Parts: C-alpha cells; sequence; structure tokens
DNA sequence: TTAGAGAATTGGAGAGTGTGTTTTTTTTTTTTT
C-alpha cells in the first residue's frame, strides 16, 4: 500500500470550542511556572 | 493579605468566586499592576509606559491591552479573564487607575475610572454559533452594525429624594437587567412616589446596536442572525450604521417575560455587553500609530525617491500602467479643501476615470484601491441607484416617522467612492453623483426632510468606450458616450488600450506567470509593503496639510488658455474652468505624499505633467504627435537641468584651479541654492559631471 | 474568613496528581483547629472550611501522600475528625427556627461533599494499613500515643459512614451505586473490613468492642437480613426477568384503570350540557336532587363526587415511613452479604458478649443499647435465612436476652408516652426492641424445626420460661391498647401485627400439645380467656387500620391480619365488634376491587361477616345505628 | 378505665389594601412596466 500512502501524503501536503484548548496550552504554561 | 503564590489552584471553587475573594482578588491586582509596569516589546520598549502616556495626552479614559501580550507575561491572569470577564476587569480597571495615577497624579482631575479594553482575544465566534455554553464568559464576534440609539443617560448610581420628608436614598447600581425600585426611607419608612435627583445622581452613557453577521458571510437567500450590543461610557459612538466591527464583549442573558410569552417556554432574552470595538475597516488608526510607526514614516519620506516608490506600490502585482498608478496615488493622497474669505469652497479631492479596454485592469485597480483605502465603498453599474448613492428617506422601522438615511457617497465622506461599469448605469443613476463630485454636499428635499449632508468623497470610476473597444481612429468624446458635465468632474482622465506589441506582451506575460507562481498558496525602483504603506498613507493624511505659497502663475496660465485652444479645436476633451483647480490639487498631493508642508514648483510641474499627458492621451492617432510636440515645446515637460550645474561645477574646478595655480562640493550646493537650480541631487545621479571625470561625497565633500 | 483563606493557602497545593507540602503544615493545621475549637454556636469556621473545601483538597492529599510525617498525620487525622463531626453533635438537636437550621443544613452539605470525597480507596488503604501496623503490636506495647490514635481512626470511619443521604443525590435508582454504597466498597477494597473482622474477634482489642458495633450498624444502615442472604451468583439474570415482569405488570393496572376512568367519564365533552331529576333522592332541602355532572356518573353515583377533601391539622396528621428500599449495587451486596456470613461464623458472638458487658459495667453511651438490639434482630434473621446453625447465636438464645429487650421496649414505651417532645424518637427505638424481640421468638420457631434433640430441649426450656413469665403475654396488649397513628409508623404496625400473629402461634401450638395449666404466686391459665383480652375495640381498630392498606401490604401480612380478624369471629364469636361503618367501606372497596381474585381470603371473610350482618339486619334494623359508633359490652346486646 | 371541664394552639372568615382597563392615507423606492 506505500503508492496508495504515498497519494495520501501529497494530499496531506495540498491539504493545509476553543476555550478549552487555550486553557489546556495555558495550563502547561502554568506547571512550568510551579516547576 | 499575604500574597498567594499559586492562584492556579482554585481549590474546588470556581474561578467567579474564587477570584471574588479578597485573596486572589489582591494577588490579581498585584499581578496586573506588575504587568503594565513591567511589561517590554520584543525591542525591550516598555509598550505601556507609551500608551498610557498617549491615553493622558489625549484624556480618553480607556487603555486597550492586548489579550496576546497578556497571556505570553502572565498566564492565570489570561486563565481567568475569559472565565469571569465582568469580576477581572474590574480588578483590571482598579490596577490600572492606579498605575495611571502612579505615573500622572494629577489624572484625577480628567478621570475617576480607567476602563481596560482587551483586544485580540483567540475566542474568536460566529454569531449564528453562539450557545449557552459562552454565556457569562468574553466572547468575540464579528458583524455589521445595523442600528444604533443614540447616546442616551442612563443611571449608574441613582439617589432619589423621599417622598414626604428630605432625606436621600443611598446609591443603587443599575444592573442593565431590570429598573431599580428604591423600596422604603430608612428614616420614615415612607414608600411613596420617589423620585431622581438629577444632582446627585451618577449617569453614564448608553448606546444599544444591533449587529448582524455580515451579507458576505451569510449564505445567498438566507436570513441574517442578529445581536444586540449594549455600549457603556467611552464606548459610545465607536460605530455607525452600516460599519463592519469586531465586537468583544460579555454573552449575558436575563429573564425576559415577553420572550416567555412569546414562545411559550421560559426563553431568557440576550446581549452583549461590549468591551471593545474595533472596525474591520480601520485595522491602524492615528491614534494607533506608534513612535516606532511614526519614526518609520518620516525617515522613509527622507529618501528623496520616495515618489517613484510610492507610485510603484499602487497594485504592485499589475505590470505597467505608470500613468494608471501615478493618478491613483495622487487621488489616494489627495490635495486641500479651501474657502477664501469663507463664501467661496473649492474641493480638495481629485476625481479619476478609467477608460478603455476590456481586459486591462480596470476593475483589479479599483479594488486595489477598496483594499488599501480607509472608508472605501464599492459600487458597479445598475447595482448602484441615484437614491442608494447619494441618500434615502425612509419610515424609520420602529417609529414609522420620515427619516434620512446615508446613502454610499455620504458613507464615504472622508475616504473613496468607487464605481465600475460606471458607462453602464443609467443616466437618472449617474447624474445623482454630480453635486457630490463637485460642491461636495447631496442636498435633499422630500417628505418634510429638507438639508444637506457632507460627501466630500474622491470618486474614481471605471468604463468601457461604444462597442466595448476603444477606437484611436476617434477622440474620446467621440467614443465615450458620456456628456461634458460630468467628463469635466474627473481631473483625471485616463486611456487604456490592449493594442498588440510583442515585446510588451512578453514582459507581461513574464510579469503575470511570476505574479501566479509568486502569488501561489504555497519603472526599476522597488515598492513600499503595504502595511508600511497604508501606515504612511494615513500619516499623510491626517497629520500633514500642504499649503501652496507660489505656483509660477504665468507657466500654468498660458497653458490653460491654449489647452483651452487646442481643446476647442479638436472637441476631444471640454476644460472649462476645472483643469486649472485639478493642477492645484495634485500638486498639493504630491507635496503630501512627499509629506512636504508646503508645496513647491516640484509638485506643480508633477501636476502639469500629469495633465498635459492626459489631455494628449484623449487625441486621435494623427492629432496625438502633433499635440505632443506642440506642448512638449512649448510648455514644460521640466525632465532635467544638469547643465547649469554642469557648467557651474566646471567654471567653479576652472576658477579654483586659476587661483592655486600661478570645500568645492559646499562652493557646488552654495551656487546651486543661489540660482533656482535648487534639486541637485538628479545633477549627481546624472551622466554629465560623470563622462567629465567628477564625483561625489558626503562626507569628503570633494568633487 | 481571610485569615482563614490564609492558612489554607499556607497547607501548599495540588499538581496534577502530587500534593506539595509546605513546611509550616503543623502550625497551620493547629491554627485550624485552633478556629474549630473557639467557633461560634453557628459553626462559622465548620461552614467556612466545608466551602473552602480544604478536607478534599488538601488534607486528602496530605493523608494521602504524606503519611509518613507522622505529627502531622495525627495533627490531620484530628482536624479531619473535627470536620466531619456530624451535624446532630455539632448543634445538640435539630433546630426549631429557620437561621440555626440554615446553618445545619450547610453543615450536612459539606458533610454530604465529604463522604462524596471519601469514596477514594486510597484514604481508607492508608487507614487500614496504619491502623494493621498499629494493631500488630501487643495491647501491652500501646501506650496513650496509639490508643488515642486507634479512637480517633475508628472515629474518622464512623463519622464518614453516620453521614445522611443528601435529598439531592437520594433518588438514585435501585441497582446503583449510591455513595454509601461507593464508600462500602472502598472499604472493602481497603482491606478495612477485615480489620473490622479481627478487631470483634480479638479478645485483647475487647476494649473496642462498642466502636466495632457502630461501624457495623452504620454499614449494614441500608440492608434487610432476608434479601441480603438470598444474594448469589446467578442473581442477574432472576433480577433482570424479575423487573420486566415488574414493569408489565405496573403497566397493566395503570392500563386497567385508564380504562376504568374512561367508562366513568363519558364519551362526550365535558361542555356538553343537560341535567337531570333524580326523584327519589331528597336534596339537602327537601327538593329533589338536580344531577349536573353527567348521565355516566349515576351508575355509580356518590354526593362526594365533587367535594374538596379536608386539611388534616398537623397534630392529626399520621406519621410517615422515614425511607423508600432500594436495592444496592450487586457487588457491594455481594460483599456485604460474605461480611455478615464470616462476621457470624467468627465474631459476632464474642462481639455481643464483650457490648453485654459493657452495658452491665455502664461504660457506654445513653443509648447503645438500640444498636445491640440492632446487631440482634439483623444477624439472628440473617443466621435463620440461608443456613441456620443456632450455634453461632447461641450468646443470645439466653433468657437474659428476652428479659432485656422486654425491659428496653417497655422502658421505650413509657418515655414515648411521657417524653412527648421526641415520642417519635422513643418509638422508632421500641420498633428496634420489637424487631428483636420477633427475632428471638422466630428463632425458636426455627429450632424447633431443627433436627438437633439438644437445641429442641433447650427450646422447651426458653418457650416454658418465656410463657410463664406474665410480662411477654401482657406486653402486646399494651402495646396495641396504646398505640398512635400520629406517633408510629405503619411499618411498626405491620410489625406489631405479624409479632403478635407469631406469639399466639406459638402459644397456641403450645398449649394444644400440652396442658402446662400454671402461670405467673401461680395461678391458672388458659389461651381462650387470653385470647379475650384481645376483643378490645382498640386492638381490632388498629387491625382495621392496618388492612386498610392491603393493597400495598404483604401477603404474610394480610395473612396475619386476616386469621387474627377470622380468630376472633369465627372462634370467638365476636362479630358484633367488627360490624363497623368505616369496616364496612373498607369491606366495600375490597368487594369492588378489580384485583378482588388476588384477595380470596379476605373477600371471604369479608362476605362472611357481611351476610351475619344482613341476617341480624333482618332480624333487627336497629344494628344500623350499631354499625356507627365503636362499642365495649353492645357486642353482647346486638347478640 | 372512660370521659369531661379548663387552658392553649391552629383554621379560616372576613376586613382591609393595591393594581389594571376603553382597515386608511400619503409618500418613498425598486422593479416592472
Ligand atoms: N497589465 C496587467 N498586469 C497584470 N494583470 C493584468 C494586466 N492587464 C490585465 N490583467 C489581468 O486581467 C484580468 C482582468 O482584469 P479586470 O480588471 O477585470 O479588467 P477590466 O479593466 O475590468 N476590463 P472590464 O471589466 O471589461 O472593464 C485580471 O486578472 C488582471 O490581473
Ligand atoms: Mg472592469
Ligand atoms: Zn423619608
Amino acid at each position: 500500500n506505500r503508492e496508495l500512502e504515498a497519494l495520501k501524503q501529497r494530499f496531506w501536503k495540498h491539504a493545509n470550542e476553543k476555550l478549552q484548548v487555550l486553557k489546556a496550552k495555558l495550563q502547561e504554561a502554568m506547571k512550568l511556572r510551579r516547576f | 493579605i499575604e500574597s498567594i503564590e499559586n492562584l492556579e489552584d482554585l481549590k474546588g471553587h470556581s474561578v467567579r468566586e474564587w477570584v471574588s475573594m479578597a485573596g486572589p482578588r489582591l494577588e490579581i491586582h498585584h499581578r496586573f499592576k506588575n504587568f503594565l509596569r513591567t511589561h517590554v516589546d520584543s525591542h525591550g520598549h516598555n509598550v505601556f509606559k507609551e500608551r498610557i502616556s498617549d491615553m493622558c495626552k489625549e484624556n480618553r479614559e480607556s487603555l486597550v491591552v492586548n489579550y496576546e501580550d497578556l497571556a505570553a507575561r502572565e498566564h492565570v491572569l489570561a486563565y481567568f479573564l475569559p472565565e469571569a470577564p465582568a469580576e477581572l476587569l474590574q480588578i483590571f480597571d482598579e490596577a490600572a487607575l492606579e498605575v495611571v495615577l502612579a505615573m500622572y497624579p494629577k489624572y484625577d482631575r480628567i478621570t475617576n475610572h480607567i476602563h481596560v479594553r482587551i483586544s485580540h482575544l483567540p475566542l474568536v465566534e460566529e454569531l449564528r454559533s453562539l450557545r449557552q455554553l459562552h454565556l457569562n464568559q468574553l466572547i468575540r464576534t464579528s458583524g455589521v452594525v445595523t442600528s444604533c440609539t443614540g447616546v442616551l443617560p442612563q443611571l449608574s448610581m441613582v439617589k432619589y429624594n423621599c417622598n414626604k420628608c428630605n432625606f436621600v436614598l443611598g446609591p443603587f447600581c443599575q444592573s442593565q437587567n431590570q429598573e431599580v425600585k428604591p423600596g422604603s426611607c430608612p428614616e420614615c419608612q415612607s414608600a411613596g412616589p420617589f423620585e431622581v435627583n438629577m444632582e446627585e445622581t451618577i449617569y453614564q452613557n448608553y448606546q444599544r446596536i444591533r449587529i448582524q453577521e455580515s451579507p458576505g458571510k451569510v449564505a445567498a437567500g438566507r436570513l441574517p442572525r442578529s445581536k444586540d450590543a449594549i455600549l457603556l461610557a467611552d464606548l459610545v459612538d465607536s460605530c455607525k450604521p452600516g460599519d463592519e466591527i469586531e465586537l468583544t464583549g460579555i454573552y449575558h442573558n436575563n429573564y425576559d417575560g415577553s420572550l416567555n410569552t412569546a414562545n411559550g417556554f421560559p426563553v431568557f432574552a440576550t446581549v452583549i455587553l461590549a468591551n471593545h470595538v474595533a472596525k474591520k475597516d480601520n485595522k491602524v488608526a492615528v491614534g494607533e500609530l506608534t513612535d516606532e510607526d511614526v519614526k518609520m514614516i518620516t525617515s522613509l519620506s527622507k529618501d528623496q525617491q520616495i515618489g517613484e516608490k510610492i507610485f510603484a506600490s499602487i497594485a504592485p502585482s499589475i505590470y505597467g500602467h505608470e500613468d494608471i498608478k501615478r493618478g491613483l496615488a495622487l487621488a489616494l493622497f489627495g490635495g486641500e479643501p479651501k474657502n477664501p474669505g469663507g463664501k467661496h469652497k473649492v474641493r480638495g479631492d481629485i476625481n479619476v476615470l478609467l477608460c478603455g479596454d476590456p481586459g486591462t485592469a480596470k476593475s483589479q485597480f479599483l479594488k486595489y484601491i477598496e483594499k488599501v483605502s480607509s472608508r472605501a465603498i464599492f459600487t458597479t453599474g445598475q447595482g448602484a441607484s441615484a437614491v442608494g448613492l447619494t441618500a434615502y428617506v425612509q419610515r424609520h422601522p420602529v417609529s414609522r416617522e420620515w427619516t434620512l438615511e446615508a446613502g454610499a457617497l455620504v458613507l464615504a465622506d472622508r475616504g473613496v467612492c468607487l464605481i465600475d461599469e460606471f458607462d453602464k448605469m443609467n443616466d437618472q443613476d449617474r447624474t445623482s453623483i454630480h453635486e457630490a463630485m463637485e460642491q461636495q454636499s447631496i442636498s435633499i428635499s422630500k417628505a418634510g426632510i429638507v438639508t444637506s449632508l457632507q460627501a466630500r468623497c474622491t470618486v474614481i470610476a471605471a468604463a468601457n468606450p461604444i462597442g466595448g473597444r476603444y477606437d484611436p481612429s476617434l477622440t474620446f468624446s467621440e467614443n465615450v458616450d458620456l456628456t461634458e458635465p460630468i467628463i469635466s468632474r474627473f481631473d483625471i482622465l485616463c486611456v487604456v488600450r490592449d493594442t498588440v506589441d510583442p515585446v510588451q506582451d512578453e514582459m507581461l506575460a513574464r510579469f503575470v506567470v511570476g505574479s501566479h507562481v509568486r502569488h501561489h498558496p504555497s519603472y526599476g525602483v522597488e515598492p513600499l509593503p503595504q502595511e508600511v504603506l497604508k501606515k504612511y498613507i494615513i500619516y499623510a493624511k491626517e497629520r500633514v496639510h500642504p499649503k501652496l505659497n507660489q505656483m509660477d502663475q504665468d507657466k500654468v496660465a498660458k497653458m490653460y488658455s491654449d489647452l483651452r485652444k487646442e481643446s476647442m479645436a479638436t472637441g476631444s476633451i471640454p476644460i472649462t474652468v476645472r483643469h486649472i483647480e485639478s493642477m492645484i490639487r495634485m500638486a498639493e498631493a504630491h507635496a503630501r505624499i512627499h509629506l512636504r508642508d508646503y508645496v513647491i514648483e516640484d509638485d506643480v510641474n508633477m501636476a502639469i505633467r500629469v495633465m498635459l499627458e492626459s489631455f494628449i492621451d484623449t487625441q486621435k492617432f494623427s492629432v496625438m504627435r502633433s499635440m505632443r510636440k506642440t506642448f512638449a515645446r512649448y510648455l514644460s515637460f521640466r525632465r532635467d537641468n544638469n547643465e547649469l550645474l554642469l557648467f557651474i561645477l566646471k567654471q567653479l574646478v576652472a576658477e579654483q584651479v586659476t587661483y592655486q595655480r600661478n570645500v568645492p562640493e559646499k562652493d557646488l550646493v552654495d551656487k546651486a541654492r543661489q540660482i533656482n537650480i535648487h534639486n541637485l541631487s538628479a545633477f549627481y545621479d546624472s551622466e554629465l559631471f560623470r563622462m567629465n571625470k567628477f564625483s561625489h561625497d558626503l562626507k569628503r565633500k570633494m568633487i | 474568613n481571610c485569615e482563614l483563606l490564609a492558612t489554607c493557602s499556607a497547607l501548599g497545593y495540588l499538581e496534577g496528581d502530587t500534593y506539595h507540602k509546605e513546611p509550616d503544615c503543623l502550625e497551620s493545621v493547629k491554627d485550624l483547629i485552633r478556629y474549630l475549637r473557639h467557633e461560634d454556636e453557628t459553626r462559622d469556621v465548620r461552614q467556612q472550611l466545608g466551602a473552602a473545601q480544604i478536607l478534599q483538597s488538601d488534607l486528602l492529599p496530605i493523608l494521602t501522600q504524606h503519611h509518613q510525617d507522622k505529627p502531622l498525620f495525627d495533627a490531620v487525622i484530628r482536624l479531619m475528625v473535627n470536620l466531619t463531626q456530624p451535624a446532630l453533635l455539632c448543634f445538640g438537636n435539630l433546630p426549631k427556627e429557620p437561621s440555626f437550621r440554615h446553618h445545619f443544613l450547610q453543615v450536612l452539605t459539606y458533610l454530604q461533599a465529604y463522604k462524596e470525597a471519601f469514596a477514594s480507596e486510597k484514604a481508607f488503604g492508608v487507614l487500614s494499613e496504619t491502623l494493621y501496623e498499629l494493631l500488630q503490636l501487643g495491647w501491652e506495647e500501646r501506650q496513650e500515643e496509639d490508643n488515642l490514635l486507634i479512637e480517633r481512626i475508628l472515629l474518622l470511619v464512623r463519622n464518614i459512614l453516620h453521614v445522611p443521604a443528601d435529598l439531592d443525590q437520594e433518588k438514585k435508582i435501585d441497582d446503583d451505586a449510591s455513595a454509601h454504597d461507593q464508600l462500602l466498597w472502598a472499604i472493602h477494597l481497603s482491606g478495612l473490613d477485615d480489620l473490622l473482622l479481627f478487631l470483634a474477634s480479638s479478645s485483647a482489642e475487647e476494649q473496642w468492642s462498642l466502636h466495632v458495633l457502630e461501624i457495623v450498624s452504620l454499614m449494614f444502615r441500608d440492608q434487610n437480613p432476608e434479601q441480603l442472604a438470598g444474594v448469589g451468583q446467578g442473581r442477574l439474570a432472576q433480577e433482570r426477568s424479575a423487573d420486566f415482569a415488574e414493569l408489565e405488570v405496573l403497566r397493566q393496572r395503570e392500563m386497567a384503570e385508564k380504562k376504568t376512568r374512561a367508562l366513568q367519564r363519558g364519551n362526550r365533552h365535558s361542555r356538553f350540557g343537560g341535567s337531570y331529576i333524580v326523584q327519589g333522592l331528597k336534596s339537602i332541602g327537601e327538593r329533589d336532587l338536580i344531577f349536573h355532572k353527567g348521565l355516566h356518573n349515576l351508575r355509580n353515583y356518590s354526593s362526594d363526587l365533587g367535594k374538596q377533601p379536608k386539611k388534616v391539622p398537623k397534630r392529626r396528621q399520621a406519621a410517615r415511613e422515614l425511607s423508600i428500599q432500594r436495592r444496592s449495587a450487586l457487588n457491594v451486596r455481594l460483599f456485604l452479604r460474605d461480611f455478615c456470613s464470616e462476621f457470624l461464623e467468627n465474631c459476632y458472638n464474642r462481639l455481643m458478649g464483650s457490648v453485654k458487658d459493657h452495658l452491665l459495667r455502664e461504660k457506654a453511651q445513653q443509648h447503645d443499647e438500640t444498636y445491640y438490639m440492632w446487631a440482634l434482630a439483623f444477624f439472628m434473621a440473617f443466621n435463620r435465612a440461608a443456613s441456620f446453625r443456632p450455634g453461632l447465636v447461641s450468646e443470645t438464645l439466653s433468657v437474659r436476652t428476652f428479659h432485656f429487650i422486654e425491659q428496653n421496649l417497655t422502658n421505650y414505651y413509657e418515655m414515648m408516652l411521657t417524653d412527648r417532645k421526641e415520642a417519635a424518637s422513643w418509638a422508632r427505638r421500641m420498633h428496634l426492641a420489637l424487631k428483636a424481640y420477633q427475632e428471638l421468638l422466630a428463632t425458636v420457631n426455627e429450632m424447633d424445626i431443627s433436627p438437633d434433640e439438644a437445641v429442641r430441649e433447650s427450646s422447651r426450656i426458653i418457650k416454658n420460661n418465656i410463657f410463664y413469665v406474665m410480662e411477654y403475654r401482657e406486653l402486646f396488649l399494651a402495646l396495641f391498647r396504646k398505640f398512635d397513628e400520629r406517633c408510629q409508623p405503619r411499618s411498626f404496625l405491620r410489625d406489631l401485627v405479624e409479632t403478635t400473629h407469631l406469639f399466639l402461634k406459638m402459644l397456641e401450638r403450645f398449649c394444644r400439645s400440652r396442658g402446662n395449666l400454671v402461670v405467673q404466686s401461680e395461678k391458672e391459665f388458659n389461651f381462650l380467656d387470653y385470647l379475650k383480652r384481645f376483643a378490645c375495640s382498640t386492638v381490632v381498630r388498629a387491625y382495621v387500620l392496618l388492612l386498610r392498606s392491603y393493597q400495598q401490604n404483604s401477603a404474610h401480612t394480610n395473612h396475619c391480619i386476616v386469621k387474627m380478624l377470622h380468630r376472633l369471629a369465627h372462634d370467638l364469636k365476636m362479630e358484633a365488634l367488627l360490624f363497623q361503618l368505616s369496616v364496612f367501606c373498607l369491606f366495600n372497596r375490597l368487594l369492588s376491587d378489580p384485583a378482588a381474585g388476588a384477595y380470596k381470603e379476605l373477600v371471604t371473610f369479608a362476605k362472611y361477616i357481611l351476610g351475619k350482618f344482613f341476617a341480624l339486619a333482618a332480624v333487627n334494623q336497629k344494628a344500623f345505628v350499631e354499625l356507627l359508633f365503636w362499642k365495649n359490652t353492645a357486642v353482647v346486646r346486638e347478640m
């Protein structure tokens, strides 16, 4: 399936709700602060 | 109150009560004070010292904080801010007041409260996507303002006179939820018809706006959703009906019996408590410009090739059309309105007409001007009306009295009105713009309304000739189908042709294919970046005002006289008196491009060149060459004057050699200021001294 | 508030799953204990620390992750015992006024939150490990340092088990893990249950017998012995099929009632008019009745079709049962069955002997005999359920336990009648005593059934003793003649009736088998003249009061009621005592029941007594007036 | 063992207070005439 996976890779190459995302990625920084 | 080393451990609380209690409140207060005092940008410059200083210079009572900076510098405040926005914004306002009164101890005379506004919040939401999950949270939305109340006074801390005795009831806080009922007087227990003490009551500005989804973001054939938003204090008149805005605010809900009886279910009304309004039009205001920005602009103005750079920056993806780029640059920067004696107004805006063949980038030029300019209105042909262009009267939507409303020309009052497919309009729609084009006003006498609105805009129109192909066998007047009153209202009148020329076709093809390569999703002089150009434009328009001292009246007067003669001869274009005032306007526009506070003969010669070249362009083929030699030999295409400085240099060298035998650059420039040939940089770039083996150096000053 | 906030912050903070304690934890915890000791009577510090949730956020992490730091661990255990102190101890009673009751509800809410938090297995694992490594030492090796720690550990477990279920979250449906079920599962997985079995079986550590009894009581608070003893491997299929069948039964009953109502009203809308004169029926005046409620209603006309019922005044409002029964989680039920089995086999005799020694020596709190009587009822019922072995409970089978229970029951009866301001509480204590007495009387029957001639001999001995002594016979009449619906629940009335039925069954069989004439300075006796004491109006009034709920009663309860009334009617010829108008209304409901076939015994008895009444009425029309009132010896004048 | 006379508590009748209400024409504007 390597050529099929290569076609998948080409389509991924051309490939190019958020409060919880914000809080998580900020939670990492405050954990680093405490450490 | 001991300092709290970890705000992040809520210890089972929710954010609202956790920040409402005293310990975390003081910790948040100190953290925000420290953030304001110590936050620095990538260059190490303390940004908030500058911002607070500008706010106190201009008495603005409001401080915009970038959420990206807050999140980068102090994490937990950015963490708690969207969760409990009212509480943390109150704490931020207190802390900002402390810092402001540390910087300016006497600012309490100007304000008693500093409003912290939040910008660039990542919690962007579509209006159609707001849910109950966003309630009491700081959201950010986009839309077009479709309604606005007048700025109304609202009770904020109200006091009531007792209905019998002379006592005054204590301060009650207004909530946005319901009317505050006083209760009963604590001196005597009466509860009768109480009345507001106007003098002791504290009021605040109130304005209720309605925003809806922008018409290009709604689907075709689908009705737009809308929200009410409350603007308080210095946020009032941040926008007008028609403005595209981004709105950061608290999404708030309260019980409404009217909605409950309308729906049959306990539905709660919703409103946005606005915290920050930013017009998507004015991405950069004049107040947003930093000392770095204005230093960049002023230093960039000293390049001395800046005119060519500014011209080249007009639509950098369009090959050629240097005359179009020149005319559009002059129109975009604009002249100065004048009113000698207070009784004779003359417009300062420059109007442009691009007529010519299909596939010649006229519409692309118009869309570029739309993108780059603040306050751009774009309209097309049959899509416009007389009424819609100028102004329209309607029954008011709720109260049903006749009310006047702003058309495109009024909405573009200090901006650009762009009219594509200009020849395709109706005559009745096209004649509406005459008053706005010349007198810069729109006078309406309809349904009891009798008034004149300001329409001081610059009109940039695009058109095709008759049959959709320009004919060099005929003059402009013979193939345009427009009439003299509208033709004369356009200062700059451009003809664009698509004639075959193989070398130019090859270069144009290479430029176009290179553009398609460059812009994939992934002339000589070099342009500015478009961000820098926008900042430069607004600085040049708002912070600079050219003034004309002299313009060598004989030259322009003789030019106008024989331009009138040749226009009467060929019939190509009416010249009237407007072309003279177009000369003054174009000179002021070029001075503004160079950021000159005073107009000079450089600018006058530029304006002269633009007028003469466009008039020559209006002619037929055979007539065009004779007209070229006529106006070129007799009138002023003052390209350069190197010979005078050449022989001045030769004379000075000969005298110096004669003196020494039996600082020359200082000698040369002294003579160059004595004679009216002051533009010496052209001579230093030209070949005439170079092949005569002279040279220059600003340090050594030897030649 | 802010100073408490400062100390609570000074405890430390959690990060991910690891707690980072500050070095000043010891002095901050001592300060917290000082604030709690210097509380207001409103228990403000209790409310504030519960609101701050430091028990959930700091003390449990400290207890679970820094248990090697022994001074801090001891201080935290003492602080947690103080915080988990039950609300009834905090305020002394249920407050009678709104402000203290609001404070009581606040403390109770935070106690429920603590119980929710305490279901983590790690906390009980640490508690079991520290108790285990403490009890590993010999008793003589212990000092006040370790004995007080055992007291505080067991009191913490007691406090967490004691907490009432939240009224909000007690709506859990059967076969679901309530907070108490999760707590018991935490005890099971931590192995503290085995430590409780060890403490109960240990002769050396008998000093903690009352504590261990209270733990076991609060553990088995919700359970029923026979239902628990029936648990086993194959229960999932049984309970699933039973749930489906019961669902269909409920649905069919609702459909039948809906059809009956649809027939009672007409097939025309309510504003469809029409009025009738019922010529024979005089109205409240002399004019004929005008009927407006539709022709359909005149098939089963009654004058109370449109009447509002009456507000029962507060004093006359009947007592209601304090909790619904719910089938707990199957894992917890299996664990409790195994606990009860192993406890019964290994612990029960020594624990009950120790508790009786404590009560004799009078080094127990005021009402610990209630726990003793609870344990009698529960574990003897569980023993009789499944494999009955009297050796496992032989410490309880002595006549001294009968005497102790009878004394307690009479004491509670007197205190219920006199101490009127907590008469319901005295009634509940008396209910526990009654259930213990009932289980002893059931156990002797099981001993009779069992094959061992030795237990048959001792069963005969104890039966002779009990039936000889007078108080065991007179107590039933004493209870019936001053029972009150206003104070005692219908569950108590059920238990009293069933215990009376069992007691009279045994006494009748005993006297039928052999004479044994002398009773009580002795006197003669016979069971017929004993039964004639049950011919009073009050006892039959109570029996018909229980009969009113025949739809909801158990089949055994209905058999008890109808057998007693049949004994009084058929064998003592006292039908005129039971000729009553309210009883006849109940019989009218019984005969009109659509499910009357399910109550064949009751309707047959009702028709027997009704036929006797109508024979007497045909002979003499004054019987209709006699129906209207309760009576004394008009039972013979009518005859 | 029942029940009846005197004292205290609870049910509800009713007196008092506060709230809410009774197709038509001229003008514009876009599209269609
Ligand atoms: N000199 C040029 N350089 C780059 N692109 C060009 C040039 N001339 C035409 N084009 C392209 O031609 C296309 C059509 O441009 P457009 O502005 O619509 O033409 P137009 O002047 O409006 N003709 P018309 O709409 O019939 O009046 C665009 O994609 C332009 O980029
Ligand atoms: Mg076009
Ligand atoms: Zn007053």
